[PDB]
RNA sequence: GAAAUUGGGCGCAAUAGAUAUAGUACCGCAAGGGAAAGAUGAAAAAACCAAGCAUAAUAUAGCAAGGACUAACCCCUAUACCUUCUGCAUAAUGAAUUAACUAGAAAUAACUUUGCAAGGAGAGCCAAAGCUAAGACCCCCGAAACCAGACGA
């Protein structure tokens, strides 16, 4: 509901549109298991799409960690110190491209 | 018990996290919290229609008040802004009524001007030259 | 017992029983098991046709 | 609070145990051992259900008629009552008929 | 018993006062009806609900073109309290395949086959 | 699942000890109606739909589906590049370290299913080498199956085991419906 | 009926059904009409001709009798001079 | 031992020389390998020279010498995925670590 | 197969890659949730929610359908009636033309069952094979069949081509030895003697028209002349051609197998035959 | 309802598993009934989380919320849940609350997916495309009673 959840006013970070537009997403942090069906579509995302994504916006620095994880995560860190950790557990490559592009588009 | 439930704390905490601001034992006990949390969600969805309704009647109250400041009433103002093809809606006219009252005064003079052109128009029946603000813009 | 490219046999039966019905008969290749499932009784006709094809 | 505060001790499993590594060997002892044995002779268990599958009423009727002579007395009595209940349940109660 | 209702033919014979009131012509009548369901078929009998399904009037306030023929008009005489009937008038001609997409039916009843969005 | 027998059995409410009379009268006390202290609602009562007895999950597939499952396993292990065919399972030494280093040199896999023709005629060298190992296994050709072919990463046959498998699995295709079991004497089967 | 017996654990037939009805192998049950031998002095000969007829059963009657018999009674029977042997196979349906 | 293979720049003429060391006619690329001695000597000499053996799944796939020549001039390369990603010309904002 | 070529690149098939054929395993439906259980499928609290609907066929109190109807002897003596599995001549032409039944040897019932062209079961009271006139035209086979019943047109269709058909009788015991003889020789019993027909089948198997195995062998050319004149074929004499010694041999009654005798004990293991020499046993088995 | 005839754990782990730490304590004249529970560490010769309270009582007004709001309330909207009914806010039933336990078991026939196919099946059984295999449908508590054998004046 809305009375149990906090609320806020619609703002931007440092007047994000006025002078120039600044990409608000600093770091992505993929942690992808080498052997494991949970991070399969993550692996196919690293083999295919994370390089073209990394070139389509160079203001984002990307850390693929490749450790023996049991649930893969992506950790979006934003310019204002906000850290949104979302799971890419058992998600296909297209769904991780829409998820990572969703984290890139927002603030 | 061969397989009995281990993950049950988290189902109770799925329901009870929405109850953390209730009174009584509704914030604490699961049997009471399920009924009040279900009921709070049903009110939460049925109140979207009431949000739209109450915003619109609130705008009609604000347009009514600020049009009573200029001598008009609400139905003369809205009907005669429709009849000028100035198709501003209620939200915008309430926001002009609050923040930009010269524009709302000029919309009130445009609407009352068109109202008097309707009075003088329906007064002198038969063929007469039309009003100046009474003309319509034909689209094709 | 179809071993090979089942779609070519589906195309040849699709071009064989369509004069015997008018409409093209609805089939179902099961490319795993290697079968092909035509709707309607065409047993003696397909046994004669597959004996003409030399199998 | 019916949940445990500490994580349990870890479950080590040896996948190359003697039982796990040679599991399933001589299941095809009929189809490539010249059919001298049937694989239902390869299973070990109760003597009334080596090579046989039934529901509960059938398992208890077969249990009584095969090994019921040398069963213990209140096991024989409990088993007669179970056959009598499961008779009255399967043959008289139920939705589909 | 509330039954189905028949309507005599003198009800559907127009008068010159009606021919002057509504802009119709008895000689050379119109070809196509615009029909619009404007009254819910709930709290109505099942035959009327069926006719409203047969005419494609399941959504309210959506126009539907029918023929001005006595069979279609028989179905429209069944549900005449649930609909609105207007003639489809065509100022310009019926649209060719060149003007097929750039049409718009106006609220007056006319199908304008050259539909810009520009003022005169 | 066919060898599986589940020894789980719980007590029903007639087998659990005691509890023969009503605990309190039917209408006097304002407590609930109960008939025994051993009904499935009580702490200590019987189980309603628990597991009942040793239950055997026995079922045979047709033997053509088992033999076709062995065939299918052999084409899968061959086409995955996991089939290896020897001429004989004779090692130079009876040491396990030679066999593991050989299997790491040829990059077979972490687990090897060595298969010879019988159990009596296996050479002593492969017996002393594989009898100390967890992941390398000797089966005779009689004990070939599908679970242990999928369990092991490579499968290693010899040529007489291959001729044995062609004999046995190519027999199931082009053979009649039986009249009586194949253990009985026929005209040409043994 | 008995869905599971106490000795073998099989289905049992209702022997009344066997003693009154005739399973044809197509699935049709053949019966005799009720009252075909009672009070014939007061029946018209058209009605006497109607009562002396072998009569097929309904769909639901046929399912009811199939459930009350076991698989022995649903079986091909190659008798010598059976009078109903030509009625077992169902010729020339179009569903 | 490495599974990495590079086709030689003179693989054609070597392979024709091994066909001549086994045999010889015109259209030497169209010689049928139905004889098993022929196939074992030819693919044994190619497996011995080139350090790269035809696998069991592909061994019945060559029935002419043309298919042998088609198999031996694909670069089969084996390297770890740490060495396949991080040497794939990464942009300067991909940093890839490996806890292996 | 290009699917093996797909299997090269795909990973190894293990016990973690298996997956049933989609469509085989329907999901288990079990009464938890909003939909599968509140009343859990049974309805409202009547007598079918409680679980105690009456037996199958009880119509609520009126006399049921299966009892309002008079008993008639449809199935009165069903397990004493004789059954006879059909052998059409299209079927036996199919068996002879595919090597499954050898026409250069006499066609016993052992030879039909070992050819697996006719499956008969001695339990469920099949008394053997009956000949069937289906496919009597387009039957081109010179043959020596022994079939327990035979129609006139099947005897005509076989004897046209130079065939011999006689009708034998078998007990259920004897026919149980004729069907599957090899589980009889592993039983250890001596070979019994097949009995005579009972009183109703005796006038069947002594008539030469339907070719009894107990009939006059002086009336057979009259009966073959009768079927030759009835169906229009010049009756060939079997005495001329060169399978005649094969086409003449019948095992006599009280002999189950062709070359064996009653009282003999076949030892399948060391491949021998034990034959009695006691005189009382010979007065028993040669009776 | 025959016969001839034939031939160690995909267990439980302290409300579970035995009633059992014990047929003890206790109840009953007796026959009989029948419990509950323990958790340190190698050596004692060494936190966080159920209800319930407390920290910290209360502020006009109303199924205890929801829309919101600068703002907890004030504004507006809103006839607890289950069950049984034609219809329950119903002043009909049940429920103090927390934890743990506590209720859909299977047949022939049909259907889906394989295998083989005029045959199927590892005998027996079915077969006028069938047969074999698998998957998938059938609850819980409650009488007053009746009978048998004991225990009781
Ligand atoms: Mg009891
Ligand atoms: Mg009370
Ligand atoms: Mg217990
Ligand atoms: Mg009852
Ligand atoms: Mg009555
Ligand atoms: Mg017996
Ligand atoms: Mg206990
Ligand atoms: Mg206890
Ligand atoms: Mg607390
Ligand atoms: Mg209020
Ligand atoms: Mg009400
Ligand atoms: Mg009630
Ligand atoms: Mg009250
Ligand atoms: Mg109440
Ligand atoms: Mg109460
Ligand atoms: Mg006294």
């Amino acid at each position: 509901t809305a009375r149990g959840t906090p609320s806020r006013f619609l703002a931007s970070v440092l007047h994000n549109g006025l002078g120039r537009y600044v990409q608000q997403l600093q770091r992505l942090s993929f942690s992808v298991s080498r052997d494991g069906a949970s991070s399969r579509g993550a692996r196919e995302f690293v083999e295919r799409e994370v390089i073209d994504f990394a070139r389509r916006n160079p203001g984002v620095v990307i850390y693929v960690n490749s450790r023996p994880c049991c649930v893969p995560r992506v950790v979006a860190e934003y310019l204002n110190g906000a850290v949104r950790e979302e799971s890419i557990h058992c998600k296909s490559v297209e769904e991780i491209s829409t998820l990572v592009q969703k984290l890139a588009d927002q603030s | 018990l061969r397989n009995r439930v281990t993950d049950r704390y988290f189902r109770i905490q799925e329901v009870l996290k929405h109850a953390r601001h209730f009174r009584g034992r509704k914030n604490r006990c699961y049997r009471l919290a399920v009924r009040t949390v279900i009921r709070a969600f049903v009110k939460c969805t049925k109140a979207r229609y009431l949000k739209k309704k109450n915003m619109r009647t609130l705008w009609i109250n604000r347009i009514t008040a600020a049009s009573q400041e200029h001598g008009l009433k609400y139905p003369a103002l809205i009907g005669n802004l429709v009849k000028c093809q100035v198709e501003l809606n209620r939200k915008v006219l309430a926001d002009l009524a609050i923040y930009e009252p010269k524009t709302f005064k000029s919309l009130a003079a445009l609407a009352s001007r068109r109202r008097h052109e309707g009075f003088a128009a329906a007064l002198g029946d038969g063929k007469e030259p039309e009003g100046i603000f009474s003309r319509v813009v034909q689209y094709h | 017992k179809v071993e090979g490219d089942i779609w070519a046999l589906q195309k040849d039966v699709e071009d064989f029983l369509s004069p015997l019905l008018g409409k093209t008969p609805v089939t179902q290749v099961n490319e795993v098991t290697g079968t092909l499932r035509i709707k309607g009784y065409f047993d003696q006709e397909l046994k004669a046709w597959l004996l003409e094809k030399g199998f | 609070i019916g949940i445990r505060l500490t994580l349990p001790p870890p479950k080590v499993v040896d996948r190359w145990n003697e039982k796990r590594a040679m599991f399933g060997v001589y299941d095809n002892i009929g189809i490539l051992g010249n059919f001298e044995k049937h694989p239902k002779e390869l299973i070990r268990g109760p003597i009334w259900l080596r090579g046989w599958k039934g529901n509960e009423l059938q398992r208890c009727i077969r249990k009584r008629k095969m090994v019921g002579s040398r069963m213990f007395a209140d096991d024989l009595h409990n088993l007669n009552k179970r056959i009598r209940y499961l008779y009255k349940h399967f043959n008289r109660h139920g939705k589909f008929r | 018993k509330f039954t189905r209702s028949r309507i005599p033919e003198k009800v559907f014979q127009a008068s010159p006062e009606d021919h002057e009131k509504y802009g119709g012509d008895p000689q050379n009548p119109h070809k196509l009806h615009i029909v619009t369901r404007i009254k819910s078929t709930r709290r109505r009998p099942y035959w009327e609900k069926d006719i409203i399904k047969m005419l494609g009037l399941e959504k309210a306030h959506t126009p539907q073109v029918h023929k001005n023929i006595p069979s279609v008009n028989a179905k429209l005489k069944v549900v005449k309290h649930l609909i609105r009937i207007k003639p489809l008038k065509l100022p310009q001609g019926l649209p060719a395949e060149e003007n097929m997409s750039n049409t718009c039916l106006k609220s007056t009843g006319e199908l304008v086959v050259q539909w810009h969005l520009k003022p005169v | 699942n066919f060898k599986r027998i589940s020894y789980a059995k719980t007590k029903t409410r007639a087998e659990v000890r005691g509890g023969g009379r009503k605990p309190w009268p039917q209408k006097g006390t304002g407590r609930a109606r109960h008939g025994s202290i051993r009904s499935p609602l009580w702490r200590g009562g019987g189980v309603a739909h628990g597991p009942r007895g040793p239950t055997s999950y026995y079922y045979m597939l047709p033997m053509k589906v088992r033999a076709l499952g062995l065939k299918v396993a052999l084409t899968v292990k061959l086409a995955q590049d996991d089939l290896h065919i020897m001429d004989s399972l004779e090692l130079p030494t009876g040491d396990p370290q030679y066999l593991t280093e050989l299997a790491h040199y040829r990059r077979w896999g972490d687990s090897v299913l060595l298969v010879d023709l019988t159990h009596e005629e296996m050479p002593q060298s492969i017996v002393e080498a594989t009898s100390r190992l967890k992941t390398f296994n000797l089966i005779p050709a009689v004990g070939l199956n599908v679970h242990s072919m999928l369990k092991h990463q490579t499968l290693v046959l010899t040529l007489p085991t291959v001729a044995f498998l062609e004999d046995k699995l190519l027999w199931q295709d082009s053979r009649y419906r039986p009249l009586y079991p194949f253990s009985l004497p026929y005209s040409d089967f043994p | 009926l008995t869905y599971f017996s106490a000795r073998k654990g099989k289905r049992k037939t209702v022997k009344a059904v066997i003693d009154r009805f005739l399973r044809l192998h197509c699935g049709l049950w053949v019966r005799r009409k009720a009252g075909y031998k009672k009070k014939l002095w007061k029946k018209t000969p058209a009605r006497k001709k109607r009562l002396r007829e072998f009569v097929f059963c309904n769909k639901t009657q046929s399912k009811l009798l199939d459930k009350m018999t076991t698989s022995f009674w649903k079986r091909r029977n190659w008798y010598v001079d059976d009078p109903y042997q030509k009625y077992h196979d169902r010729t020339n349906l179009k569903v | 031992r490495s599974r990495a293979y590079t086709p030689p720049e003179d693989l054609q003429s070597r392979l024709e020389s091994y066909v001549k060391e086994v045999f010889l006619p015109s259209n030497w690329q169209d010689i049928s390998l139905e004889d098993s001695r022929l196939k074992f000597n030819l693919l044994a000499h190619l497996a011995d020279d080139l350090g790269h053996v035809v696998p069991n799944s592909r061994l019945h796939q060559m029935c002419r010498v043309r298919d042998v020549l088609d198999f031996y001039n694909v670069p089969i390369q084996d390297r770890s995925k740490f060495d396949e990603l991080s040497a794939s010309n990464l942009p300067p904002n991909l940093k890839i670590t490996w806890s292996y | 197969a290009r699917a093996l070529d797909l299997l090269r690149g795909l990973p190894r098939v293990s016990l973690a890659n298996l997956k049933p054929n989609p469509g085989s395993k329907k999901p288990e439906r079990r009464p938890r949730g909003r939909r599968r259980g509140r009343k859990c499928g049974r309805g409202h609290k009547g007598e079918r929610q409680r679980g105690t609907r009456p037996r199958l066929g009880f119509e609520g109190g009126q006399t049921p359908f299966y009892i309002r109807i008079p008993k008639y002897g449809f199935n009165e003596g069903h397990s004493f009636r004789r059954q006879y599995k059909p052998l059409s001549l299209n079927r036996l032409q199919y068996l002879i033309d595919l090597g499954r039944v050898d026409p250069s040897q006499p066609i016993d019932l052992t030879q039909l069952v070992n050819g697996r062209g006719v499956t008969i079961q001695p339990l469920k009271r099949d008394y053997g094979v009956q000949l069937v006139e289906e496919g009597a035209d387009t039957f081109t086979a010179k043959v020596n069949i022994e079939v327990q019943l035979a129609s006139e047109l099947a005897i005509a269709a076989i004897e046209k081509n130079g065939g011999v058909v006689t009708t034998a009788f078998y007990d259920p015991r004897s026919l149980d030895i004729v069907c599957k003889p090899v589980p009889f020789f592993l039983r250890g019993q001596p070979i019994p003697k097949r009995m005579l027909p009972p009183e109703e089948l005796v006038p069947y198997y002594t008539d030469a028209k339907n070719r009894g195995y107990l009939a006059d062998p002086a009336k057979f050319p009259e009966a073959r002349l009768e079927l030759a004149r009835k169906y229009g074929y010049i009756l060939p004499d079997i005495t001329k051609d060169e399978l005649f010694k094969m086409l003449c041999t019948r095992k006599d009654p009280r002999q189950i197998f062709f070359g064996l005798a009653p009282g003999w004990v076949v030892n399948m293991a060391d491949k021998k035959i034990l034959k009695p020499t006691d005189e009382n046993l010979l007065k028993y088995y040669t009776s």
